[PDB]
C-alpha cells in the first residue's frame, strides 16, 4: 500500500538522520576495552586452580 | 504516487551507503594488526550435565555463575548446579514444543515457550516449594523464538510472527511492540544498560530497538542468509551475529556498519549461537558441525575449537564471571568447558 | 482359566477407540447390558440426584413385564401413589406428559404404553450432565475394562471342555460342551475343513455363518442361536444354544401322531420363531420336524440354518429345501420368492405332526420328482376328523398362489396369529414360554488324499465372530457380579500399596500427553506415553528414562512375529523398533495415533528454522 511505502520512507529518513563516527575511532575504542579488561577475563588470564570451581576448588558457599 | 515514493525509498538508501563509506577510513583488522595474538586456547570439558532425554534447544546461565536453565525436546526445563552436577529442579512443561528459555537476573523465576506461541513464566520458589506457573503471555501469532528478562516484572520476547514485544508480567499485556522485521525474528540480546536491545531475523537483517521509545534506530544488513543468533559486546556499542551463510559479523553502532567477518573457508555449515568472553576479546560461535569455535574478536583469527558433542551445538553462553563456557547440544547433554 | 480384567489404565486407549466410533453416547452405552448395569450401579450407589430417576425407570420396567390386565391396574395405581409424590415435589415432569398418563389412569385402562412418556423424559435427564458425570467416573473406567475383553476375544478348543456327541452330519458333528471361561453350557458344531473341500461346501458353510449372525441378535427364545464362531487350522466351529431334548422327528417316532391341542403349542412357538427370521429379512427354506428341537422342559426352537437366505438386497430363486416341504415358487425354475415359502413349509410340517407324513408324500414314496409334482398340481385333500378351524388354517398355508396365501398379504406373521385356530391363546404368554409343553424328554479316513492349501484358508479369513449382546448376556448371568468385586479388591489393594510407597501421581497428567498404556519392546514389557513430539517409556519403578522422537519415524507398519500381529516402526537411522500389544483395540489405536502423531509433528517442524534439518554436506 501507499501507507506501507510511506512507512519505509519515514523510517529511512530516520536512519539517515543518525550521525556517525569513523571506523578508525570505532575500532580503536573497542581495542581500548579489551586491552583494559583483559586482566579480569579468566579465559585469557587464568586464576589459581583452587580458586576455580571446575578444577580443584574444594570449599563452596 | 506508488512510484513517486519508491524512488525516494532508494534515493535515501543510497544516501545511507555513501554516508557510511565516509566513515570507512580504516578497518578493525588494520588497527588491531599491532596487538599480540591470544594464542591457542585449549579449553577442556570440565562437566557433562546428563539428564535430558532428547535434543537441547536453548540454555541460559544465572547471574550467580553457578545455576543454569536448559530447555529440551523432552518437554522438561531443568535447573542444574554446575559446580556439582546436581539438578535443582526438573520442571515438566504443559507443552512439548518448547524452543527457548531464560533465567531471571533475580533468579526467582524462569521462562520458556515455543510453538505454543506463549511465553510461560515459572516461579522457582512458591510459598511452599512446588514450582508452579505464575503467568502465560499470549499475544504473538507465531512461535516464541527467544526471550530475556529486564527485571522480575518485565520480559522481552521475539517471535516468528515477525515482531518483538516488551511485556509487563503482572498485568500480562504488551507495554511496547517492535514492528519492522519483514521475516521471522530468531534471537535478541539485551544491552547491559537495558535501554537498548538488538534483534536478528530470517530477513538477514538485525535491528537495534529503543526499548522505552519503541522503535527501530538502526538496521544492519550484510548477511546473505537467516541471522540465527545475536550478542552484545560488554560495553554495548557493538554486537555480533551468527547466520546460515557460515559467517559471524561484528557490527558497531556508532560506526553504523559492519566492522569484521569471521569465516574460514573450511567452515561451511551455519552458526547457531554466539557469546563473548568477559573482556570481549573472545567470540565463541556454536556450529551445526557439532563444534563451538573460538574467535579472536579483534584479529578475526580462530583461537581454538570446543569439540566434544555428537550433534549440533544448539546453544551456548559464558558465565558473568567468565570462569566457564557452557555448550548445549542435540546429543542431549550440556557440557561446561574451560 | 478364568476372565482377568485389564488394569484401569486401559481407559486411555479404549476411550479414544470408542470416541472415534461414536460409541461413547448415552444411547449407545445405555442400550447394552454391561453398559446399563455399570451405569445403574453409578446412579444408585454414587449419585443421589440420579437415584430416584433410575429407581423409577426400573420400577416401570417391571410393570411392562406384568402378564395380565388385572395385575396391571394393581401395579399402575400402586406406582403413581409412591415414587410420583416424591418426583412431583422435586426435576418435575412435564404437564404434557402427565396429561396422557393421568388420562388413561382416570379411565382404569392400563396398557404397557401407560408410562412410555415418563421413560422419554427420564432419558432426557439421564443423558445430559448425569451421563457426562458417569463418563468421568470409575464405572466408565470399569465399562472400558470389560469392553476391552469383548473386542479381544480369541477362541480355541482349549477354551471349551467338550463332552458328548448329540448329532452327526456331512461336514462334521455337533457336540455338547462347557465354556471354561464362564462355565456356560453350550453346543459346539465342528465342521471338518478336509471334508468341506471334498464336497465343495464353500459358499454353503460361509453362508450359514452369515445367516446365524443375522438371526442371533434381539434375544429370541425360538431359534437356536449363535454366540461365537471360530476356526482352527483344520476345523470350523460354532457355539450354539444347547438343547438336550432331541428333535421333533425323533419324538414323532416314539409318540406317534399328536392331537390338535398339542400341535397348536408347537405351531405357536414355531410361528413366533419364523416371525423373528422374517422381520430380519431372512428366509429359512427348510422347515421340517427334524429341524425342530426341544429343551429339557419341553419347549421348541428352530435349528439348522444352512439353507436359510437373506432376501433384502435381492430375492432368491433357487430350489433349496427338503423335497416334502418346499413351496411351489421354490420348485419352479426362475420364480423369485421371499417369506412366502416358509408359510407353505409350516402347513406341510404341521400336517405331518397330525398324520405322520407330508401331504404330498404318498404310499411312503421316495421319488423326489413325483413329490414335487404333487405340490404344483394336486389340491390337498383334508381329512374329516380334522376340526373346521384347522382346515381354515392349513389350506391358507398350503395355498399355491402366493398373493392368496396367509402371511403374505401385508401383515406377515400377524395374519397367521389372528387365524381362527389360535383363538384361545394369549400370544404374549406364548413368547414368555409359559404354556406347558406336551412332551418332556426322558433322562473317517476318506479325506486323506486332499491337502489344505493356504489359498483355501483365506476364504475363511473373516470367519470368526462374536455376537455382542450374546457375549454380554453370557457374562452378565454368570461371572460379571463376582469378577467386578475381585478386580475392585485388586484396584483398591494396589492403591493402598502405592499410598504406603508415597504414590507418585500420573506422569501423563498436567502435560499434553496424547495417550498412554502398556506394550512390549524388543521381549520387555514397558509402560508408554505418546506425546505430540515423542514416545517415552518407563519400567515398573521409575519415571521414563528412554524415548523415541516423532521426527525419527519414517513409517509405522504392521508385521508378523511368530504368528502374532505387531507394529514395525522404521527409524531414520536405518533402525527398526517393534511393538507388541495386549489386545486388538490397542493395536489399531496405537498404529493410528502414531501415524497421526508423526505426520503432524513433521509438518510443524518444517516451518521452524530452529528445529528443522539444514544442509551440511557440500
Ligand atoms: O442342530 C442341531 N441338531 C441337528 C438337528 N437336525 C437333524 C440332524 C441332526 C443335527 O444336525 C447335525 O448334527 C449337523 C452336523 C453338521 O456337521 C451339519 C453340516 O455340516 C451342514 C451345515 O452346517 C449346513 C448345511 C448342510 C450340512 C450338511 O451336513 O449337509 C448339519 O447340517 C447338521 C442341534 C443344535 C443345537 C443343539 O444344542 C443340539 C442340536
Ligand atoms: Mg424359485
Amino acid at each position: 500500500s501507499i501507507a506501507q511505502a510511506r512507512k519505509l520512507v519515514e523510517q529511512l529518513k530516520m536512519e539517515a538522520n543518525i550521525d556517525r563516527i569513523k571506523v578508525s575511532k570505532a575500532a580503536a575504542d573497542l581495542m581500548a576495552y579489551c586491552e583494559a579488561h583483559a586482566k579480569e577475563d579468566p579465559l585469557l588470564t587464568p586464576v589459581p586452580a583452587s580458586e576455580n570451581p571446575f578444577r580443584e576448588k574444594k570449599f563452596f558457599c | 504516487e506508488l512510484d513517486q515514493l519508491r524512488q525516494e525509498a532508494e534515493q535515501l538508501k543510497n544516501q545511507i551507503r555513501d554516508a557510511r563509506k565516509a566513515c570507512a577510513d580504516a578497518t578493525l583488522s588494520q588497527i588491531t594488526n599491532n596487538i599480540d595474538p591470544v594464542g591457542r586456547i585449549q579449553m577442556r570439558t570440565r562437566r557433562t550435565l546428563r539428564g535430558h532425554l532428547a535434543k537441547i534447544y536453548a540454555m541460559h546461565w544465572g547471574t550467580d555463575s553457578r545455576l543454569l536453565v536448559s530447555a529440551s525436546q523432552d518437554g522438561k526445563l531443568i535447573i542444574w548446579d554446575s559446580y556439582t552436577t546436581n539438578k535443582v529442579h526438573a520442571i515438566p512443561l504443559r507443552s512439548s514444543w518448547v524452543m527457548t528459555c531464560a533465567y531471571a537476573p533475580s533468579g526467582n523465576y524462569v521462562a520458556c515457550g515455543g510453538l505454543d506461541n506463549i511465553c510461560s513464566i515459572y516461579n522457582l520458589k512458591t510459598r511452599e516449594g512446588n514450582v508452579r506457573v505464575s503467568r502465560e503471555l499470549a499475544g504473538h501469532t507465531g512461535y516464541l523464538s527467544c526471550c530475556r528478562f529486564l527485571d522480575d516484572n518485565q520480559i522481552v520476547t521475539s517471535s516468528g510472527d515477525t515482531t518483538c514485544a516488551l511485556w509487563d508480567i503482572e498485568t500480562g499485556q504488551q507495554t511496547t511492540t517492535f514492528t519492522g522485521h519483514t521475516g521471522d525474528v530468531m534471537s535478541l540480546s539485551l544491552a547491559p544498560d537495558t535501554r537498548l536491545f538488538v534483534s536478528g531475523a530470517c530477513d538477514a537483517s538485525a535491528k537495534l530497538w529503543d526499548v522505552r521509545e519503541g522503535m527501530c534506530r538502526q538496521t544492519f544488513t550484510g548477511h546473505e542468509s537467516d541471522i540465527n543468533a545475536i550478542c552484545f559486546f560488554p560495553n554495548g556499542n557493538a554486537f555480533a551475529t551468527g547466520s546460515d551463510d557460515a559467517t559471524c559479523r561484528l557490527f558497531d553502532l556508532r560506526a553504523d556498519q559492519e566492522l569484521m567477518t569471521y569465516s574460514h573457508d573450511n567452515i561451511i555449515c551455519g552458526i547457531t549461537s554466539v557469546s563473548f568472553s568477559k573482556s570481549g576479546r573472545l567470540l565463541l560461535a556454536g556450529y551445526d558441525d557439532f563444534n563451538c569455535n573460538v574467535w579472536d574478536a579483534l584479529k578475526a583469527d580462530r583461537a581454538g575449537v570446543l569439540a566434544g558433542h555428537d550433534n549440533r551445538v544448539s546453544c551456548l553462553g559464558v558465565t558473568d564471571d567468565g570462569m566457564a563456557v557452557a555448550t548445549g547440544s542435540w546429543d542431549s547433554f550440556l557440557k561446561i568447558w574451560n | 482359566k478364568k476372565i482377568l480384567l485389564p488394569e484401569p489404565s486401559i481407559r486411555s486407549v479404549m476411550q479414544k477407540y470408542l470416541e472415534d466410533r461414536g460409541e461413547v453416547t448415552f444411547e449407545k452405552i445405555f442400550s447394552q447390558k454391561l453398559g446399563y448395569l455399570l451405569f445403574r450401579d453409578f446412579c444408585l450407589n454414587h449419585l443421589e440426584e440420579a437415584r430416584p430417576l433410575v429407581e423409577f425407570y426400573e420400577e416401570i420396567k417391571k410393570y411392562e413385564k406384568l402378564e395380565t390386565e388385572e395385575e396391571r391396574v394393581a401395579r399402575s395405581r400402586e406406582i403413581f401413589d409412591s415414587y410420583i409424590m416424591k418426583e412431583l415435589l422435586a426435576h418435575p415432569f412435564s404437564k404434557s406428559a402427565t396429561e396422557h398418563v393421568q388420562g388413561h389412569l382416570g379411565k382404569k385402562q392400563v396398557p404397557p404404553d401407560l408410562f412410555q412418556p415418563y421413560i422419554e423424559e427420564i432419558c432426557q435427564n439421564l443423558r445430559g450432565d448425569v451421563f457426562q458425570k458417569f463418563i468421568e467416573s470409575d464405572k466408565f473406567t470399569r465399562f472400558c475394562q470389560w469392553k476391552n475383553v469383548e473386542l479381544n476375544i480369541h477362541l480355541t478348543m482349549n477354551d471349551f471342555s467338550v463332552h458328548r456327541i448329540i448329532g452327526r452330519g456331512g461336514f462334521g458333528e455337533v457336540y455338547g460342551c462347557r465354556k471354561a471361561d464362564t462355565g456356560k453350557m453350550y453346543a459346539m458344531k465342528c465342521l471338518d475343513k478336509k471334508r468341506i473341500k471334498m464336497k465343495q461346501g464353500e459358499t454353503l458353510a460361509l453362508n450359514e455363518r452369515i445367516m446365524l449372525s443375522l438371526v442371533s441378535t434381539g434375544d429370541c427364545p425360538f431359534i437356536v442361536c449363535m454366540s461365537y464362531a471360530f476356526h482352527t487350522p483344520d476345523k470350523l466351529s460354532f457355539i450354539l444354544d444347547l438343547m438336550n431334548g432331541g428333535d421333533l422327528h425323533y419324538h414323532l417316532s416314539q409318540h406317534g401322531v399328536f392331537s390338535e391341542a398339542d400341535m397348536r403349542f408347537y405351531a405357536a412357538e414355531i410361528i413366533l420363531g419364523l416371525e423373528h427370521m422374517h422381520n430380519r429379512f431372512v428366509v429359512y427354506r427348510d422347515l421340517k420336524p427334524a429341524n425342530i428341537l426341544l429343551d429339557e422342559h419341553g419347549h421348541v426352537r428352530i435349528s439348522d440354518l444352512g439353507l436359510a437366505c437373506d432376501f433384502s438386497k435381492k430375492k432368491p430363486h433357487a430350489s433349496v429345501g427338503t423335497h416334502g416341504y418346499m413351496a411351489p415358487e421354490v420348485l419352479q425354475k426362475g420364480v423369485a420368492y421371499d417369506s412366502s415359502a416358509d408359510w407353505f413349509s409350516l402347513g406341510c410340517m404341521l400336517f405331518k405332526l397330525l398324520r405322520g407324513h407330508s401331504p404330498f408324500r404318498q404310499h411312503k414314496t421316495k421319488d423326489k420328482h413325483e413329490i414335487d409334482r404333487m405340490t404344483l398340481t394336486m389340491a390337498v385333500e383334508l381329512p374329516d376328523s380334522f376340526s373346521p378351524e384347522l382346515r381354515s388354517l392349513l389350506e391358507g398355508l398350503l395355498q399355491r398362489d402366493v398373493n392368496r396365501r396367509l402371511g403374505c398379504l401385508g401383515r406377515g406373521a400377524q395374519e397367521v396369529k389372528e387365524s381362527p385356530f389360535f383363538r384361545s391363546l394369549d400370544w404374549q404368554m406364548v413368547f414368555l414360554q409359559k404354556y406347558p409343553p406336551p412332551l418332556i424328554p426322558p433322562r473317517e479316513e476318506d479325506t486323506k488324499g486332499i491337502k489344505l492349501l493356504d489359498s483355501d484358508q483365506e476364504l475363511y479369513r473373516n470367519f470368526p465372530l462374536t455376537i455382542s449382546e450374546r457375549w454380554q448376556q453370557e457374562v452378565a448371568e454368570t461371572v460379571f457380579d463376582t469378577i467386578n468385586a475381585e478386580t475392585d479388591r485388586l484396584e483398591a489393594r494396589k492403591k493402598a500399596k502405592n499410598k504406603q510407597l508415597g504414590h507418585e501421581e500420573d506422569y501423563a497428567l498436567g502435560k499434553d500427553c496424547i495417550m498412554h498404556g502398556y506394550m512390549s519392546k524388543m521381549w520387555q514389557r514397558r509402560y508408554f506415553y505418546l506425546f505430540p513430539n515423542r514416545l517415552e517409556w518407563r519400567g515398573e519403578g521409575e519415571a521414563p528414562q528412554s524415548l523415541l522422537t516423532m521426527e525419527e519415524i519414517q513409517s509405522v507398519e504392521e508385521t508378523q512375529i511368530k504368528e502374532r500381529k505387531c507394529l514395525l516402526l522404521k527409524i531414520r537411522g536405518g533402525k527398526q523398533f517393534i511393538l507388541q500389544c495386549d489386545s486388538d483395540p490397542e493395536l489399531v489405536q496405537w498404529k493410528k495415533e502414531l501415524r497421526d502423531a508423526y505426520r503432524e509433528a513433521q509438518q510443524l517442524v518444517q516451518r521452524v528454522p530452529k528445529m528443522k534439518n539444514k544442509p551440511r554436506s557440500p
